[PDB]
């Protein structure tokens, strides 16, 4: 039921970039969100956790902030190896919503 | 069924009207009084059972007006 | 190491049932719970259900109203997915993840977070193809 | 303002005690208070808000069946038996026939027979629960003194639209200037959830207590579903038909989507289509008032010339508003409003606007206040004494009061001892009542009660005839009591 | 008028989620636990007797 509007839903963007996404979520999320990378046709691996926190593992230049419903990812260096389809996701209430999509292309 | 319990004095109340809006009080009292109007012959049986058992007038009038309400 | 392995993919004909296992190892297999999110080729992720290793209970999304069983092997550390009444649509790339676990069940959301859905521990996919 | 002509409105005097008073509001009435000082709030409840509720209980209400096997054994050997009987999402029943050499087996007897369906579900209940947080409260808070548009349209953005959960605290809200109003809500005293059950049908929602819901029929299922319809019930639903000896069959019941409806009769009702928008029920605000301004003394009584541009507009009991258009060169000032008596001045009424005021240029400011209730002068203008207007305030004294004491009896009524809590700084007494009325409604709780209109009308007659039997001067807590109360709370519920 | 069962509660190095234990009366309660600007009051009701 809880519905999750992704933004935009494709970029490209050189190397070296600074790229942020949107998040819009009906109801109230308060922390509940996670921001995963997949790369197509691969095993694809978590980013960000409680919409705030990094992964042991995961390089520096990713970021996320947000509190109320609008959540906004950060990469603050954009690099080659990181092509690929990015998805926020809601954990409240659960009828388990994910976001659409965010592909992105190198210039 | 659910034909009855019809979730009457349970409490809750507010302000305003709740569901039938008082129609389901004067549903009640018109089908039992409709009730006594198809079959009087056993309203006859409840008023001799009346006036035989209790003998005190209060106590007539009030078994009587219970078994008129006893039906179903 | 922290690690799943799933099976193999399947094709399977409208209207048949099919069975998708998921085996764990690198853990203790009951301090986690599975959970089981799918994915059209033509669209984003979407959820399927929860199993709970320890006991067993099980819940699932609306979508999947009495289509959907889930079990599990406690001695072999697995958790099998069996799909009732394939359609066309049911053709998907399948997935297992795990969550943090309220100890005793199900899909609990206020013990902070699940803290993943589902990419941390996941493993390698099942293709499930619909066809006749 | 956004309170006129939404009669059953709640008028609240005195402050004191420093500034804290009680108010009970709820979604139906609002709340308009006042003070010597710190100008005339309006307290108006809108919706309500349980934001996370948790699926308690699936009920079906229309089933059908198919598969639809028999069997019987013998005469009195063997009970019989069938493999699809091991499924509990088929039926099935037991019972007896007869069997003999027509129908083939032997021996002559009464043998057993057994039928079995399988259940299939259409559209259900989806009852659920809400715990007591997960749930605010939004209240307009709105003062007076101008600003036209409309006295009434609580759509507009004037007075401003705060939230209250209880995972939270003193409501601090601020207004234009002067407003900075503290709320403490109490909700944990409100509609006492766990108690309570969102229902849900196909497009509609009621609000029903938690054992009546348990212990209705009309087949149980978990909340625990998906994929199972695990119906344990199904003897208030589908139906066997026997006839005189031979074969035994079933029978769907139908919907009771009607006979559901005639059930919850006597409950509120609610849209729950957004998540949820949760209607009628009540809390219980303690105010605090000191961080106020008059929106300013700091001013002139006006010059003159003023102009009524709406008629006299008496609403419920007094309340008359006068809508004035100033003319002249006011640079913002105050409105020398009056209410008076004949010639040789005796100068009575009240004016519910505290310190109105003039805005920028001509804007039709507008005034409310209560005449006595008889002849008055309402008088507006100063230096040649611009304006005076004749009013009848129709009224009584002794009416006045008797209608205040039907508005006590209505609140020893629907709304509970919060009523006894509804005015304010009361000290001993009206804690004193608030707890006495307490253990006395506690035993008059439960404890009697669960009886509809007639019997509750009928169990009270006959009460205060046996106290009219006059014993020992026990009829008083007898007959009077008990007869007032169950007579005045009998005509007054079911609404 | 209450009682606290954690006797002097205390705070862990920094941001770290600490739980406190207490028993309300019977009835009405406001559970505080700010200071300067008054920081946090809760409503709590034990129903209890
Ligand atoms: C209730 O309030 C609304 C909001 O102020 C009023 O709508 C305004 O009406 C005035 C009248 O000229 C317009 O100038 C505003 O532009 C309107 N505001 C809007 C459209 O947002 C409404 O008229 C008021 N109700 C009544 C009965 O007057
Ligand atoms: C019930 O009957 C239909 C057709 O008559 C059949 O397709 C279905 O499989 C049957 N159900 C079971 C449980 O065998």
């Amino acid at each position: 039921d809880i519905q999750l509007t992704q933004s935009p839903s494709s970029l490209s963007a050189s190397v070296g970039d600074r790229v942020t996404f949107t998040c819009q979520a009906s109801q109230d999320i308060r922390k509940y969100l996670n921001w995963y990378q997949q790369k197509p046709g691969k095993a694809p691996k978590l980013l960000i956790y409680d919409a705030s926190n990094l992964k042991t593992g995961v390089p520096s230049r990713f970021s996320g902030s947000g509190s109320g419903t609008d959540f906004t990812f950060t990469i603050s260096s954009l690099q080659p190896e990181d092509v690929a389809t990015y998805y926020c996701q809601q954990f409240d209430d659960l009828p388990i919503t994910f976001g659409q999509g965010t592909r992105l292309q190198i210039k | 069924s659910v034909a009855l319990v019809p979730h009457v004095g349970m409490g809750l109340e507010t302000r305003t009207e709740t569901w039938m809006s008082s129609e389901g009080a004067w549903k009640h009292a018109q089908r039992i009084e409709t009730w006594i109007l198809r079959h009087p012959g056993f309203t006859i049986m409840a008023a001799i059972l009346a006036y035989t058992i209790g003998t005190t007038y209060f106590q007539r009038v009030l078994i009587f007006i219970l078994l008129t309400a006893v039906t179903p | 190491e922290v690690q799943l392995v799933q099976s193999g993919p399947d094709v399977e004909k409208p209207g048949a049932s099919v069975k998708v296992s998921c085996k764990a190892s690198g853990y203790t297999f009951t301090s986690n719970y599975i959970h089981w999110v799918r994915q059209a080729p033509g669209q984003g992720l979407e959820w399927m259900g929860v199993i709970n290793p320890r006991g067993g209970s099980t819940a699932s999304a609306q979508k999947f109203q009495g289509r959907i069983t889930m079990t599990r092997d406690t001695s072999t550390s697995t958790v099998y997915m069996e799909l009732s009444s394939l359609r066309s649509d049911d053709t998907a790339v399948y997935y297992c993840a795990r969550g943090g676990r309220a100890l005793f069940y199900d899909s609990y959301t206020t013990p902070r977070d699940g803290g993943s859905w589902w990419f941390d521990p996941w493993g390698q996919g099942s293709l499930v193809t619909v066809s006749s | 303002m956004r309170c006129i002509g939404i009669s059953n409105r709640d008028f609240v005097e005195g402050v004191s005690g420093g500034s804290w008073v009680d108010i009970v509001l709820e979604h139906g009435s609002c709340v308009t208070t006042m003070a010597k000082n710190k100008p005339t709030l309006d307290f108006e409840l809108i919706k309500t808000e349980a934001k996370h509720p948790a699926t308690l209980r699936k009920y079906c209400v229309e089933a059908k069946l198919t598969n639809t096997t028999t069997a019987s054994r013998c005469p009195t050997q063997g009970e019989p038996s069938l493999n699809e009987e091991q499924d509990k999402r088929f039926v099935c029943k037991h019972s007896m026939v007869d069997r003999g050499w027509g129908n083939g087996c032997g021996l002559f007897g009464k043998g057993g027979i057994v039928t079995c369906a399988m259940f299939t579900c259409k559209k259900n209940m989806e009852g659920k629960v809400v715990q007591p947080e997960n749930l605010e409260y939004t209240i307009v808070i709105t003062p007076h003194s101008g600003e036209e548009n409309a006295v009434g349209n609580d759509t507009g953005k004037h007075g401003k639209e705060i939230k209250v959960t209880p995972q939270s605290s003193i409501t601090e809200a601020e207004l234009t200037g002067y407003g900075t109003v503290t709320m403490e809500c109490s909700p944990r005293t409100g509609l006492d959830f766990n108690e309570m059950v969102l229902l849900q049908m196909e497009n509609k929602a009621w609000l029903v207590h938690r054992q009546w819901f348990l212990d209705l029929p009309l087949p149980w299922l978990p909340g625990a579903d998906t994929q199972g319809s695990n119906w344990i019930q199904k003897e208030t639903l589908v139906t066997f038909k026997n006839p005189h000896a031979k074969k035994q069959d079933v029978v769907v019941l139908g919907s009771q989507e009607g006979a559901m409806h005639t059930a919850l009769t006597g409950a509120t009702e609610i849209q729950m289509s957004s998540g949820n928008l949760l209607f009628t029920g009540h809390l219980k605000c303690r105010l605090r008032m000191d961080k106020l301004q008059l929106k300013g003394m700091s001013y002139s009584m006006c010059t003159g010339k003023f102009k009524v541009v709406k008629e006299i507009a008496e609403t419920q009991h007094g309340t008359i508003v006068i809508r004035v258009q100033y003319e002249g060169d006011g640079s913002p000032c105050k409105i020398p409003f009056e209410i008076m008596d004949l010639e040789k001045r005796h100068v009575l009424g009240r004016l519910i606007t505290v310190n109105p005021i003039v805005t920028e240029k001509d804007s039709p400011v507008n005034i409310e206040a209560e005449p006595p209730f008889g002849d008055s002068y309402i008088i507006i203008g100063v230096e040649p004494g611009q304006l005076k207007l004749s009013w009848f305030k129709k009224g009584s004294s002794i009416g006045q009061m008797f209608e205040t004491t039907m508005r006590g009896a209505k609140r020893m009524a629907i709304l509970g001892d919060t009523a006894w809590d509804f005015g304010s700084l009361g000290g001993v007494f009206t804690s004193i009542g608030k707890a006495l009325h307490q253990v006395f409604g506690a035993i008059y709780g439960a404890a009697f009660s669960g009886v509809s209109w007639t019997m509750k009308i009928l169990i009270g007659v006959v009460i205060t005839w046996i106290g009219m039997n006059s014993r020992s001067t026990s009829l008083s807590v007898s007959l009077v009591l008990v007869g007032v109360v169950t007579l005045y709370l009998g005509v007054m519920v079911q609404a």
